[PDB]
């Protein structure tokens, strides 16, 4: 529970858990209700988890960069599927022999094992869901590594064109991922890394740019090397705060 | 979105389900 990094996460797990592993007071049927119908509902409830997972995961913008993590959430995945086939099994078991306690046992036992599968799978998904932020600073990081060996003025501005959108992008998922922290130092953290990611690329946009006119200018390149170890040193923070590490 | 956002609404409804299931007090 301890890895668990999301706000978003850690609540529903926390239902997920407490809820299927503190059951006391039972209840009559829902009016129209039926034995079957319970089991009827839980069936279609598992294709449906399986049918919006399959889809959230083919549309992973880093299915293509990244196979194996695509892997692990396929296999997660399929561990709800299993878990799921247990639990309609004993489920129905137990709903046709609804006095035995024995068979109460065995389904509840199924369903713990059921919701955790589920809140595995939950876990799994935030650690791609951080990957895919990983990406978009690799990306930044890839497009200041071009602009600091731009050649031409033209190269340095096109290049800083990109570079504000890509911030711009990575900026707000930042901030939403701060807000998702669990941990309120990580979240500092990363706000801190990202506001020094804003504060510095402007300047290595102009340091690069003047150096580019007046390479002679010994002072244009200690300036420029300056920013750019700043620049590094900003997405790298976010990097490591992103993978639950300190900065630095 | 995010593969946690596009999983909450199903994560509840499956949830539901089980839990519906059994906390069924019996015949």
């Amino acid at each position: 529970i301890d890895e668990v990094r999301s706000k978003n996460v850690l609540k529903q797990i926390t239902q997920l858990i407490n809820e299927v592993t503190n059951i006391t007071e039972t209840f009559p049927l829902k009016p129209g209700q039926t034995t079957e119908g319970l089991v009827a509902t839980l069936d279609a409830a598992v294709a449906n988890f399986l049918q919006t997972g399959s889809f959230a995961i083919s549309k992973c913008p880093i299915a293509n960069s990244d196979p194996r993590a695509i892997d692990l959430l396929h296999e997660a995945l399929g561990a709800v599927q299993d878990t799921g086939q247990v639990m309609i099994q004993t489920g129905r078991d137990f709903v046709r022999d609804s006095t035995s306690t024995n068979k109460r046992a065995i389904a509840t036992n199924s369903g713990r094992n059921l919701l955790t599968a589920v809140a595995k799978f939950l876990i799994l998904a935030d650690s791609i869901d951080v990957k895919v932020i990983v990406d978009k600073v690799d990306e930044v990081r890839e497009t200041a590594h071009q602009m600091i060996e731009a050649d031409t003025k033209i190269k340095v501005d096109d290049l800083y064109n990109l570079l504000i959108s890509q911030i711009e992008e990575l900026d707000i998922t930042v901030r939403r991922r701060a807000i998702d922290l669990v941990k309120p130092n990580q979240r500092d953290d990363l706000l801190a890394a990202r506001s020094a990611l804003r504060q510095t690329a402007p300047l290595l946009y102009t340091s690069t740019r003047t150096f580019v006119r007046h390479p002679e200018h010994e002072e244009a390149r200690r300036n420029r090397d300056y920013t750019a170890d700043e620049m590094h040193s900003a997405l790298n923070a976010l990097e490591s705060v992103l993978n639950g590490q300190q900065p630095k | 979105t995010s593969i946690v956002e596009m999983m909450q609404m199903p994560t509840q409804q499956l949830k539901q389900s089980v839990m519906d299931l059994l906390t069924y007090e019996g015949s």
